[PDB]
This record gives C-alpha cells, sequence and structure tokens, in this order.
C-alpha cells in the first residue's frame, strides 16, 4: 500500500517547518515506521529540568491504527510504568485517523502536567498524587534528577 | 505551488443564490449540502422546508434543525475575498454605534 | 437558537467583486480548509459528515469507518455509517477550480 509511509512523511515535513513546543520526533534511522522523541519536561510539572526520550512504532495500517508509544527514560509517574508503558487513551480507544504524532506528543506533555490518577498504571502513585502532592512533587522532582538529567 | 486567479472564477463557488452576494456566516443544509449566508436560508425556511436549489425537503416539520454553521466554508470565504472580512466587521460597529 | 441578531434582521449583501480581480492563493492560504484530516493530503472526492460539516476524502473517512470506530475523526461526534456522510461535489469543483489536477 505504502498508504502509512506517505501518511508519516508528511507528519516528518510539518515537523521540519513547525517544531512542536518542548519536543522533537523523526525516524531513529532508515525505518520511517520506527521514530524516538525527546519531550522537555513541562515547566508547570515536578518533570521541569528533565528530558525524557520515548520509542515510537507506527503500524503498518496508520494512521487508522494509533501508534505505539513508550518512554525509555524512567519516571515516576501515574500513568506511566517502569516499563515506560503509557495510560492514555488517545493510544488507545480514542484514538482518531485525525491524529498526529505532533499531536500525541503534546498530548502527553499535558498528561505530564496533569496526571491522571483515576486511571492509574501506578496505583502507589496515583495514590500518593491525589492524598499528597507535596509528597508527589518531591518524589517527581527526586526522580527526574536523577533519571532525566 | 502559488497560483493566481480571476475572482470572477472564484465568485460562483462563494455565493449567496438568494441574495446574490458573498457567503456571510455561511450555514448549510445537512440534506443536500447547499450553502446560504445564515440570514438569508433563516428567513427562507420560515416559509418553505424545501432547499431553494435543489428542492429536496430539508425536515418534515422543522427545517431548521437540519441546518448547521459551515466554519470551514465561511472561513475559506473571508480569506479569499480581500477586504471583505473588515467590511463586514466594519458594518457591524457602523450599526451598533448607530444603535 | 437561530434567532436573528438585530444587525442580522436587516443586513444587506456584500456584492460580488467583479473587475478583473486576481486573487493570490499562496500554499497555506486554504490549507486547513482544503486538507483531508486523516491523509494529510489535499481533498479527493470530498466526503462530508452531516451532523458537524467535517470533511474527508471519500476513501478515508469510508477506511475510518471500516477500521471500526463510529466518530468524527475531527470532533467525535457519533457516526452511524457512510449514510451519515454525504459526497461533497461543490467543495470537489471549488479545490479543481484553484487546482486542476
Ligand atoms: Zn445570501
Ligand atoms: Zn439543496
Ligand atoms: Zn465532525
Ligand atoms: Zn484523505
Amino acid at each position: 500500500l505504502g498508504s502509512a509511509l506517505k501518511r508519516i512523511n508528511k507528519e516528518l515535513s510539518d515537523l521540519a517547518r513547525d517544531p512542536p513546543a518542548q519536543c522533537s520526533a523523526g525516524p531513529v534511522g532508515d525505518d520511517m515506521f520506527h521514530w524516538q522523541a525527546t519531550i522537555m519536561g513541562p515547566n508547570d510539572s515536578p518533570y521541569q529540568g528533565g528530558v525524557f526520550f520515548l520509542t515510537i512504532h507506527f503500524p503498518t495500517d496508520y494512521p487508522f491504527k494509533p501508534p505505539k508509544v513508550a518512554f525509555t527514560t524512567r519516571i515516576y509517574h501515574p500513568n506511566i510504568n517502569s516499563n515506560g508503558s503509557i495510560c492514555l487513551d488517545i493510544l488507545r480507544s480514542q484514538w482518531s485517523p485525525a491524529l498526529t504524532i505532533s499531536k500525541v506528543l503534546l498530548s502527553i506533555c499535558s498528561l505530564l502536567c496533569d496526571p491522571n490518577p483515576d486511571d492509574p498504571l501506578v496505583p502507589e502513585i496515583a495514590r500518593i498524587y491525589k492524598t499528597d502532592r507535596d509528597k508527589y512533587n518531591r518524589i517527581s522532582r527526586e526522580w527526574t534528577q536523577k533519571y532525566a538529567m | 505551488r502559488t497560483t493566481r486567479i480571476k475572482i470572477t472564477e472564484l465568485n460562483p463557488h462563494l455565493m449567496c443564490v438568494l441574495c446574490g452576494g458573498y457567503f456571510i456566516d455561511a450555514t448549510t443544509i445537512i440534506e443536500c449540502l447547499h450553502s446560504f449566508c445564515k440570514t438569508c436560508i433563516v428567513r427562507y425556511l420560515e416559509t418553505s422546508k424545501y432547499c431553494p436549489i435543489c428542492d429536496v425537503q430539508v425536515h418534515k416539520t422543522r427545517p431548521l434543525l437540519n441546518i448547521r454553521s459551515d466554519k470551514t466554508l465561511q472561513d475559506i470565504v473571508y480569506k479569499l475575498v480581500p477586504g471583505l472580512f473588515k467590511n463586514e466587521m466594519k458594518r457591524r460597529r457602523d450599526f451598533y454605534a448607530a444603535h | 437558537t437561530w434567532e436573528l441578531s438585530l444587525y442580522e434582521l436587516q443586513r444587506t449583501p456584500q456584492e460580488a467583486i467583479t473587475d478583473g480581480l486576481e486573487i493570490v492563493v499562496s500554499p497555506r492560504s486554504l490549507h486547513s480548509e482544503l486538507m483531508c484530516p486523516i491523509c494529510l493530503d489535499m481533498l479527493k472526492n470530498t466526503m462530508t459528515t452531516k451532523e458537524c460539516l467535517h470533511r474527508f476524502c471519500a476513501d478515508c473517512i469510508i477506511t475510518a469507518l471500516r477500521s471500526g470506530n463510529k466518530e468524527c475523526p475531527t470532533c467525535r461526534k457519533k457516526l452511524v455509517s457512510k449514510r451519515s456522510l454525504r459526497p461533497d461535489p461543490n467543495f470537489d469543483a471549488l479545490i479543481s477550480k484553484i487546482y486542476p489536477s
């Protein structure tokens, strides 16, 4: 089909003319279906100052199926586990074929600012986030300095 | 990929058949996808439940139910017709001062 | 509500420009308006959601509806089926006017 590859290449073109704020993404080599991304920790969060890397794999029928996206940088967050797995609706049940990697990245940045403790990958962290915000920020910043800086 | 086109070549695509002018507040009948100025179609639908162009029935009993603001169309019109947007805006100020 | 404002109940037409005026259409002038949200290419065989008036290539929206998810890919409104969409020849015509293909 080559249809997915066309869609992917255009997104890459747009990203070149309009680099998204605080993040970047592109092929990790010669295969347009395998990308890497980097997200800077939002300043409106305990992840501020951190650089977080992600891995991206587009399915052959992208964009009618969501891309597969995960963190490779360890992070302390209710919706992200130690495998870098991300609990985000648009990545699974709420995917739309109108979506782009640019939008996914901005969605994830938003997730970093405002975790969704009600749909946790790590209950222990969702807990702390709901009951003791200062404890959450404290540990979150420590991990950022330790692993993401 | 920049192209220049005679405005009279675009006009057919940008004009309401009811008033003979450019679309203002473009509104589209969802039944057939024919478009009009908001005011032109809302007034017209007060005494007809059939499209002015294709004569299909807009709704059994309430035509308004089946029309929508067409932001995409209006944005196209405002971006192509030079001055149109400012003029319509001025037209509204000059009126809201007077009333 | 479709109630007409005081300005609206009286508004007069915006007369057409009928002189040799040329419109300069630069590559982005109509980028958002003429692009299919799904394939990111210029709209082809435009089909348009009846509920929310959002436009897609016929093949693109049909494929997306076959790929399970019954929403407008643009705003999430319920789409039962192909019959919730309508072909938009007029939109195609404007596109062919500006960019013959
Ligand atoms: Zn009109
Ligand atoms: Zn009609
Ligand atoms: Zn829609
Ligand atoms: Zn398309």
